[PDB]
């Protein structure tokens, strides 16, 4: 499922970033905070949505 | 929420996190982001939000 | 409305290309056809509509 | 069954068309396309279609 991947992604961003902060890498966090947040953004989401549709074409069409 | 992200920087980041997160499971999650980030379509959309964001904060 | 521009654009693509074929430039014409068709593309129009929404965001945000 | 255009080649195209038509009204119409083509948001949409289309015919 689409939402399954994205949902896991956001959860992945929080998890990954967590390990970094635990390991001592509070540098990439800004990327995980921006990537994760931007991913949540309804605007950025709608963009990928359309792109996802196109992917369906290339995946369905034969 | 408008400090962009830059896939080039975010891509190199996962690369670090990948070698930095040697917990196996973390590599899989890391790779997940890496895949999305490297995705042609995904990369395009992200770029849209990047520049448009910049112009957004700028404004008149 | 915005559609007015795109509509004029498509008609503009056919007009410009016409002059080229009349002038002796059947090279850029392919571009006008490629740009015209893509502009007409359904999924493509959807992509623009999305960006249009973003335009409103920048114009509404204050 | 698609055929792309690439705003890069399409951009240089309008530039040629402009100096190729030089019919005044033509430069205005040409400029119109040039404006859209150079538009940040617009360019983004076209960029997505261009690359994605390529993958369409490329990746089965």
């Amino acid at each position: 499922n689409p939402a399954a991947e994205k949902m896991q992604v956001l959860q992945v961003l929080d998890r990954l970033r967590g390990k970094l902060q635990e390991k001592g890498d509070t540098t990439q966090n800004e990327k995980l905070s921006a990537f994760y947040e931007t991913l949540k953004s309804p605007l950025f989401n709608q963009i990928l949505t359309l792109q996802q549709s196109i992917k369906q074409l290339k995946g369905q069409l034969s | 929420a408008v400090k962009i992200l830059e896939i080039e920087d975010l891509f190199s980041s996962l690369k670090h996190i990948q070698h930095t997160l040697v917990d196996s499971q973390s590599q899989e999650d890391i790779s997940l982001l890496l895949q999305l980030v490297q995705n042609k379509d995904f990369q395009n959309a992200f770029k849209i939000h990047n520049a448009i964001t910049v112009h957004m904060n700028k404004a008149s």
